[PDB]
């Protein structure tokens, strides 16, 4: 029985950036309802001298998850995963077969 | 404009 | 010029067999799934095993390897305090300093 | 079967 302190309703991006930028620690964050698309949520976070925004979605079962990058081809999917790990916990980057 | 889009 | 990682339709066991012969983690091939017509499967080696990721299409036909869901919004927050919110940068969420 | 499905 206690509300979520990170929840700031539907404040504009400016107010979220203007606020978070004044923080002194990497990871300073808030959850806000998206201006872009209704029903969605936006995770604003402070990092360096910038404020990054991550899209959060809620599906028909009430499950929450971060949005993921999406590609126009398998060729772009594999090449992207040459630099970014395919596994969430383990660090696995794709390499051309040898021999 | 989001990071993960 | 054609891609050496595309093997088309091959059985799951032969993907593992070949990749099991490789030396380095990350050795991979794309293969057309036999247990799911039209779907692609990504086979990848790690250690003494071969992992399998099913390639997924969304409503717009865009390719991706899936998402990570949580039963609640706060479980997403807390989980992202030990794991980065970005998979290209190291950003761990911390409470606003009041 | 697949790693990215539960």
């Amino acid at each position: 029985m206690k509300p979520h302190p990170w929840f700031f309703g539907k404040i504009p991006r400016a107010k979220a950036e203007e606020m978070l930028s004044k923080q002194r620690h990497d990871g300073a964050f808030l959850i806000r309802e998206s201006e872009s698309a209704p029903g969605d949520f936006s995770l604003s976070v402070k990092f360096g001298n910038d404020v990054q925004h991550f899209k959060v979605l809620r599906d028909g079962a009430g499950k929450y998850f971060l949005g993921v990058v999406k590609f126009n081809s398998l060729n772009e999917l594999v090449d992207y995963h040459r630099s970014t790990s395919v596994s969430r916990n383990q660090q696995i980057f794709l390499r051309d077969i040898e021999q | 404009s989001y990071v993960n889009v």
